[PDB]
């Protein structure tokens, strides 16, 4: 039997089935409430939506996401996602097949446990594991040594890889995120006079920052062009038709990962979290991560972000050091295509937590099996 | 059921999936008789005298339709 | 046993049993008393008349609507008036049936209170509910989205609903009328040389308004082609079978509609105030409510309404964004349809106020239940 | 040279010259234009009027506010009240004397472009700086840390300082409003018959919204208390002679600003707003910020809104940590308090716009110096 193959995140929930080429049920991850007093009767109110759903509705609703940073803070929406996702959007029955679910390092030890408690207890599945999604990066692209740099909304996170060993030492994390880079689209698109307060208006400058924003090369030499020139300056058309014109802000927009002191956090860009990274590993290695940096998640996916790193880490390392930068096209969803593979190989199947496992450890077992 | 395949045949926009849906609200866990298969909402199921049945949605508004217009 | 459905206004009152295609009683909601001095003996002098006898009799009467937008001002002749409806012209007994009551949105609550303490206790009803005008509007057009705009005599109201959800921000409320459209009628007809002072001439200037008026595509163009040539000029016949010629006046009379200057408010017209209805609603909606605008009651009749509104708002509203204005011909009895339509629904069945939960909690009961 | 001291809003303009006690020009800020045909002859009819003026005739006039949620929002009216301010009512010339002038946070820079433009170019005056209100109102309370809750008519926004830093990513805005509680003052008053729809009555519900609401210390006990007993139930008398009574509505009105789901936004109140505010500050400040808490502004001057700040933070807040609301009485003028002490520091002297400044940059010097 095809064990599943989930991804949850803040945002997007990508699951199929192990072997698949590519995921089978992509929707976003929110769940959703009414907010305005049902006047027809007889309609069939229901009480919330999930996914595409909430997405369609969204103008009726409060969107709330049941993970923030990675991190599960309310788990009976959570809960309602995963019911969604078994039995609505893969239509298959979670007693059949064991399931593989993914995490960002360094997370609390309670969000595994709770989310094995719920997988044995609340669907019965009958294995289930716990993958690394930086670890997963390098099975989709290919390779057994590098330095991942993986960024979705919420966690940002570097993991080195030696040969298949990871050094966690020299695990970084930080919380730049798709999610806090469209609150500083929000907050610096209200300069223009546009202001976007509820939740449904955040989903719009999501989709603004997807559309429009390209990471600036050289950031005063933009700024600089901005300000001379119309050239740069490009406009995007509301859900009710109103056009709006956005400058030399859609470049600032995606910098303040470069540069987190825009939204107010002190800790160094990507780019010097990855060099810092790189430095905290033996000096032998180091050329084989150099030679290899694997961008994986939605936030990566920017114009020109990996020419800009290329250039500044070059710029931070030594000058002979070839650096290269490995951003393929599908790297959005290579998470889970590593999880496909990795669940697929035969070498694996020693290695789920089992059900009887579980009744004879408890649920703490994921900690000593899994990671 | 019929008495609500009834409503839903005059309702605005009525459908097979606001039907099933309206199935659901009313009886799924209010009479050990009605059940609703797991892995699908376009379906009920009813215990009858001999044996379940799974019955589909997608036939039912369609076919319960009558109107005829005097005029004709 | 099937409900009653029955709808007051000013203007006519609507009635007949739930289920019906049509209303089976409709007549002009007056209460009329004699005003001169009875010389013959054994006529049969009547205390009051109601109804179509008042319409027959009223060179004779004084004409009083107990309805002034849609506000009951004196709780005598609506108990009358409901008195006629029940016994003299459907021919049942409230005894036996459900009643449904229809009400313009943001009224007084003790308009309901009163309304409901009526029926419970004077008519001994066994379970009654009140409806909102413009929701029953649309389930008579047959659609769970739009803004209705629905005018009548009196209040005139824009309530914008999408899937079946309200947005109490949003509701609308204008004291536009036929009624002051009248009154408007008989002041300016005043200019040509023609005086309509009592209130039995006012139903003849109510006929005049019916009959002959229609609203101008374009303003200034129509009067300047009124100024220009007479074919524009139209003539009608008084009772008593004078000749009166009317002009310009007769699209004059329903613009004001569009320019509330003219009767003196400055409150804009039913075109700006749908738009800034729309504009209160939130944006992922808007789109569905400019593809559904859903007109109701008498007031919006005039040939041409629609036109003018759906040119007038495209003007207003952005440029690619397809406005399409819904005016059924039905349209003047479709909140009574709608009311039939509800009240058939088994579902509704739940929700009648009953006479226990009356007796239990007073008449303030209906704001908990109804709305 | 004293310079001028002005603070714009939306409501009241407040201006007079720094290092005054208090303001020497106080008007609520309108621009009314007549709306009935003048009949007499050598009446001395005005094109518009502004200020005072606007409010003794309002009940011929048509009153519109050229700034709401504190954008300009026509240039013209703005111009003329600027006009009436340094000619008619403070009787100086601005030739003479550097002016300050005050904004909200968080507003759009054309704002300060055309402001500023037209102070130079239109009034030439020497030189000119542009405050936020909220940091005014530390310099008004005699503080230099401390979290400023600030809520006028239009705007309401949250700033925290400490030792005279801001912290930009921690700002919030809100819309909520003197203005929208006079709105839903509006909306909820007609429930018990009386119906404010001109802008002239727009400005009697105000005066009943400052003369009789008070915030409910606990909402849902004084509803029962209201439903129980007349005791709670208040009465006004409008301007010719009719009484009206009022009841439970008006504590009902200002609670909207602690849950604006009654007008029909999601954001959460100005406590959520602060405790919320307060948490994405960095965790060393947070007890300065609990101990120092600044009200500014007229829409914090109802009756127990400092107690029911105080209990539902303290609710929020962790058990042990101190909560401190600080009212002043005076807290209307806070703001221009704040900008007269400015104004008044020898420190301050270097740090005007100059006219020539201003000639060499053009109007997008502002941006550069003033924040
Ligand atoms: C006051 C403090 C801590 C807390 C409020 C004190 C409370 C008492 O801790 C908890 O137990 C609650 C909770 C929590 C949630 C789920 C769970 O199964 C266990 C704990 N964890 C959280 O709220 C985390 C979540 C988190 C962010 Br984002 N990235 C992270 C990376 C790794 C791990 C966790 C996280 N969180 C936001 C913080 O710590 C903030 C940054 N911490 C602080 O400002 C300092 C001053 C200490
Ligand atoms: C459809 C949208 C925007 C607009 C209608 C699209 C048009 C095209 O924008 C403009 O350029 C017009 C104008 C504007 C006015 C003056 C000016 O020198 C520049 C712009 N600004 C406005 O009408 C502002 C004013 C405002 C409110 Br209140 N608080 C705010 C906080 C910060 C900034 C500004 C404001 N306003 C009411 C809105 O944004 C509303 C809330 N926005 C939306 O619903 C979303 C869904 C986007
Ligand atoms: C002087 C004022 C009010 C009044 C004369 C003061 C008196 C004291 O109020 C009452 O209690 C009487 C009564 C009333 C009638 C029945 C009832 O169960 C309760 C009250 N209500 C009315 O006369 C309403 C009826 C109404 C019109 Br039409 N549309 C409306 C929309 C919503 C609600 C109600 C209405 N009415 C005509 C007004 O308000 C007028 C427009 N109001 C004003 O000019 C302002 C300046 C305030
Ligand atoms: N083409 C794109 N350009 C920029 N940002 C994107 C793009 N596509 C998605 N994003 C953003 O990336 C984030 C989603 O990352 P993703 O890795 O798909 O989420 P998850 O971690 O759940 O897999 C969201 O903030 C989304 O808005
Ligand atoms: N054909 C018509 N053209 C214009 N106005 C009409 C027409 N028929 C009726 N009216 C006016 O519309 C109002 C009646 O509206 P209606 O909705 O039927 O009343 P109610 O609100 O009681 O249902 C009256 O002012 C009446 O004069
Ligand atoms: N004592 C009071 N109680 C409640 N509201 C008040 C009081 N005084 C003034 N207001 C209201 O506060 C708003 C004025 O706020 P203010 O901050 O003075 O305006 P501005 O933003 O122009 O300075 C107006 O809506 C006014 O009606
Ligand atoms: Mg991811
Ligand atoms: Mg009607
Ligand atoms: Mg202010």
């Amino acid at each position: 039997t095809t064990a599943l193959v989930c991804d949850n995140g803040s945002g997007l929930v990508k699951a199929g089935f192990a072997g698949d080429d590519a995921p089978r049920a992509v929707f976003p991850s929110i769940v959703g409430r009414p907010r305005h007093q049902g006047v027809m009767v007889g309609m069939g109110q229901k009480d919330s939506y999930v996914g595409d759903e909430a997405q369609s509705k969204r103008g009726i609703l409060t969107l709330k996401y049941p993970i923030e940073h990675g991190i599960i803070t309310n788990w009976d929406d959570m809960e309602k996602i995963w019911h969604h996702t078994f039995y609505n959007e893969l239509r298959v029955a979670p007693e059949e097949h064991p399931t593989l679910l993914t995490e960002a390092p360094l997370n609390p030890k309670a969000n595994r446990e709770k989310m094995t408690q719920i997988m044995f207890e609340t669907f019965n599945v009958p294995a289930m594991y716990v993958a690394i999604q930086a670890v997963l990066s390098l099975y989709a692209s290919g390779r057994t040594t590098g330095i991942v740099l993986d960024s979705g909304d919420g966690v940002t996170h570097n993991v080195p890889i030696y040969e298949g060993y990871a050094l966690p030492h020299a695990i970084m994390r930080l919380d730049l995120a798709g999610r806090d880079l469209t609150d500083y689209l929000m907050k610096i698109l209200t300069e223009r006079g546009y202001s976007f307060v509820t939740t449904a208006e955040r989903e719009i400058v999501r989709d603004i920052k997807e559309k429009l924003c390209y990471v600036a090369l050289d950031f005063e030499n933009e700024m600089a062009t901005a300000a001379s020139s119309s050239s740069l300056e490009k406009s995007y058309e509301l859900p009710d038709g109103q056009v709006i014109t956005i400058g030399n802000e859609r470049f600032r927009c995606p910098e303040t990962l470069f540069q987190p002191s825009f939204i107010g956090m002190e800790s160094a860009g990507i780019h010097e979290t990855t060099y810092n990274s790189i430095m905290k590993c033996d000096i032998d290695i180091r050329k084989d991560l150099y030679a290899n940096n694997v961008m994986s998640g939605g936030t990566t996916m920017y114009p020109g972000i990996a020419d800009r790193m290329q250039k500044e880490i070059t710029a931070l390392a030594p000058s002979t050091m070839k650096i290269k930068i490995i951003a393929p096209p599908e790297r959005k969803y290579s998470v889970w295509i590593g999880g496909s593979i990795l669940a697929s190989l035969s070498t694996f199947q020693q290695m789920w937590i089992t059900k009887q496992e579980y009744d004879e450890a408890g649920p703490s077992i994921v900690h000593r099996k899994c990671f | 059921v019929l008495d609500l395949l009834d409503e839903e045949c005059k309702m605005p926009k009525g459908s097979d999936d606001t039907w099933a849906q309206k199935l659901y609200n009313t009886h799924l866990n209010k009479c050990a008789l009605f059940e609703k298969p797991r892995l699908s909402n376009k379906a009920f199921i009813i215990k009858h005298f001999a044996d379940k049945v799974e019955y589909q949605c997608e036939g039912f508004l369609e076919k319960n339709k009558d109107t005829v217009y005097e005029e004709q």
